[PDB]
């Protein structure tokens, strides 16, 4: 850092007034876009031949398979199935397969309902981490949020020690200048709109 | 590491001059675990006071569940590096 | 009287590579976050 | 006599760096010294006019080459003459900024922390403090 | 009667201000002064930021504007535009090198920055056949991000600079901006790619040179005079007037910038 510099370094603090409504509002619209771009087109629509919600399937599903609980006999994995359990195995495999795809994450019942493959279990678990990730970080953005801690992440620097390294200040002050910014920025979308 | 110097400083004396520690080394060194943060440290003294002791001081225990139940809502609880997923051709054997 | 220096040679400037916090805000932004390390080093080097 | 030959071909840019790195007025105090315009001035004297007139100029762009490229774009604007000018009453206005953000006992500390890093003179520090409080009321 | 078209692309109210001050009084109210964002021809743009519909920013040293320490030096620097989009919506620059990542298709993106290269590549070279330099010097930034937007900037400006039969000498932005600064009689045109920082260089240089007014070459086509200071305002309006067709109110304005850079309203 040889040479008396011009100015004194500030932060680049301008836009005094930035209210983060509008950052996560870009931040949604910039979201969307490009999840439109990756999936393309919204695929052509389709009718229901038949009307039944999801919540009523589950419920004749239920019905349908408590008849039989007294002449279903449980086997070994190994051994020849029955038709009550293949019956079972098929709707419960869609039935939680239409959950999964909806957002209902229950990992409990879709492991059990829907594994049948060891690359079906990595896919499991790979979503099994993302969900429980996601939820971490979000408790602790809403928990960093009330603190008043900036909403972006800080990397762990000691910009005395990178002053004294560096000969020339630019690098330097560029490097400032961008994590300033960047710690003034709240990385988040408006996942209402994304899952919609 | 202030840890390891006591633990050290415990196997000479345990080991190269006959000495048996007493309560208050132990002590010693669950305060010295839930100061720096270490609350894996202080399970293992802790069931070591409770084994080689007399139990441990309750308030110790406490501090030290306090720390690792503030990693589990931070999530620090292991490196974090260890839990990204690999495979066989996806380490990096430096 | 023999060589004293060359003016010409500059000692390189040492890069370090910018280290965060190992948070779960880290974990999920690791790629993103290792890019930027990335961007800082490649910029060190070359200048700006 | 070796130096002055050596930095007269690196301005006029016969002579390069080892790893090309730019010839910025840092570079150049870091090597030949913290006055190097001033023992290159004393030696130019005994050059031709073309060769003083030269030595001048280069130093010249030299000196404008302190600032970086964001600093000379948005202060350089009006011309290299007004540069100083400009980027101190800048820097000022962010020094009012700052003091009326976060208070002033914090923004001497800062101060004193950025002329640390800044291989400012107390003097020029102590200058700066005082114009920016002065400016505030 | 006549119209001039004032953009604002993040420039301060003081500096617009000024322009019309100093439009309103040379002309005297036979030309009346319109603000828009975005025009094609007899427009002028404040602010460092690149308003909508420009895809070439060429900048000279002129002859009258010469500053005293850069007397004599003669270097186009041309900077490639591509087409801005909406503040919100991603810029091109910066999703022609993000979707490849995310694998998205990027043929249209692609397209339509070959186009503007080929019209920056096609300036770039004309200008070099008018100096009469036989190579020029394309400017990249050498960061690992910008890997695709100035692989295809490279491919595509060597290869409409050899089909015209000159010489590309690539290089990086650093030393480009040390050089230039420093150095600049050692290049004649320089052609720089599409990025922030290129763009930092190119005002430096119009500063630094003693103030000067930059033009841009609009997809309509034609040229529109671009400032960011007093000074380079002044210029720019000055080259305005003199394109509709002034020359006694320009040369007035030309003087009173070189001599009163800040004040130039009231110093006229």
């Amino acid at each position: 850092i040889s040479g008396v510099s011009p100015l004194l370094y500030f932060p680049p603090t301008t836009t005094s007034t930035t209210n983060r409504e509008d950052q996560i509002n870009k931040n949604t619209n910039i979201a969307i876009q490009m999840i439109k771009r990756y999936k393309g087109e919204v695929p052509p629509h389709y009718t229901r031949k038949s009307s039944a919600t999801i919540e009523q399937v589950e419920k004749e599903i239920d019905a349908l398979l408590g008849g039989a609980e007294k002449l279903r006999k449980t086997s070994t994995d190994d051994q020849p199935m029955d038709k009550l359990t293949l019956m079972e195995r098929c709707l419960r495999h869609a039935l939680w397969s239409y959950h999964k795809e909806e957002g209902r994450y229950d990992f409990d019942q879709i492991g059990r309902w829907v594994v049948y493959t060891p690359e079906d279990e990595v896919k499991l678990a790979q979503l099994k981490r993302e969900v429980e990730a996601k939820e971490k970080l979000a408790a602790l953005r809403k928990r960093r949020e009330e603190e008043g801690l900036p909403g972006g992440p800080v990397p762990r620097i000691n910009w005395p020690q990178e002053y004294s390294s560096f000969i020339d200040r630019e690098p330097v002050v560029a490097k400032r200048i961008r994590y300033d910014t960047l710690a003034s920025t709240t990385l988040e979308r408006d996942e209402k709109q994304i899952e919609s | 590491s202030k840890f390891c110097a006591m633990m050290d400083l415990l196997e000479e004396m345990q080991h190269r001059n006959r000495l048996k520690p007493n309560e208050e080394s132990w002590t010693w060194v669950m305060k010295e675990c839930v100061k720096s943060g270490q609350f894996r440290l202080g399970y293992c003294i802790q069931q070591v006071m409770e084994t080689e002791c007399k139990g441990c001081p309750a308030d110790l225990v406490k501090a030290n569940e306090a720390n690792a139940q503030k990693a589990k809502t931070e999530g620090k609880e292991h490196p974090g590096h260890l839990s990204q997923q690999a495979g066989l051709f996806d380490v990096k054997v430096e | 009287r023999a060589d004293e220096v060359d003016y010409t040679n500059l000692p390189a400037p040492k890069p370090q590579k910018t280290v965060w916090d190992d948070n779960i805000e880290t974990e999920v932004l690791r790629k993103y976050l290792d890019g930027l390390s990335q961007y800082d080093m490649e910029e060190a080097k070359y200048g700006v | 006599s070796t130096k002055m030959q050596t930095l007269h071909k690196l301005l006029t840019g016969e002579v390069s760096f080892k790893n090309k790195a730019p010839v910025k007025d840092c570079n150049i105090v870091h090597q030949f010294g913290e006055n190097w315009a001033t023992e290159l001035s004393a030696y130019a004297k005994t050059l031709p006019a073309e060769q003083q007139k030269i030595i001048v100029r280069q130093i010249a762009r030299v000196k404008l080459t302190r600032y970086t490229v964001a600093e000379l774009a948005a202060y350089c604007g009006d011309g290299p003459a007004l540069l100083d000018e400009t980027a101190r009453a800048a820097n000022i206005e962010q020094g009012v900024a700052f003091v009326k953000a976060k208070g002033v006992e914090a923004f001497e500390k800062y101060v004193a922390e950025e002329s640390t890093n800044a291989n400012w003179k107390p003097e020029e520090a102590k200058k700066f403090i005082e114009d920016v409080k002065a400016k505030a009321k | 009667s006549k119209q001039l078209t004032f953009i604002s692309a993040g420039a301060t109210a003081a500096v617009l201000q000024s322009a019309s001050a100093i439009v309103s009084k040379v002309a005297g109210g036979r030309v009346q002064t319109k603000t828009a964002k975005e025009a094609g021809r007899h427009a002028v743009v404040v602010g460092p930021e690149t308003p909508i519909g420009v895809h070439t920013a060429v900048t000279e040293v002129p002859k009258s504007a010469q500053d005293p320490l850069f007397s004599g030096v003669s270097t186009v620097v041309v900077r490639a535009v591509l087409p801005r989009a909406a503040p919100d919506s991603v810029q091109l620059r910066d999703a022609l090198d993000v979707y490849a990542s995310a694998g998205i298709d990027t043929k249209e993106e692609v397209r339509s920055a070959t186009e503007a290269f080929k019209k920056s590549a096609e300036v770039a070279v004309g200008k070099a056949k008018a100096k009469g330099v036989k190579r020029i010097v394309l400017v990249v930034k050498q960061a690992s991000k910008h890997n695709c937007i100035n692989e295809l900037f490279k491919k595509i400006s060597t290869e409409t600079i050899e089909s015209a039969g000159l010489t590309t000498e690539v290089v990086g932005t650093a030393a480009v901006a040390n050089q230039l600064i420093v150095n600049p009689e050692s290049l004649g045109v320089v052609l720089l790619n599409d990025v922030a920082a290129t763009e930092q260089i190119e005002l430096a240089f119009a500063g630094v040179v003693g103030g000067v007014s930059r033009v841009y070459h609009t997809v309509e086509g034609g040229k529109i005079s671009a400032g960011h200071s007093f000074k380079s305002v002044a210029l720019a309006v000055a080259q305005e007037l003199r394109e509709l067709g002034l020359s006694s109110e320009a040369d007035k304005v030309e003087a009173a910038a070189s001599k009163n850079p800040r004040a130039v309203v009231s110093a006229l």
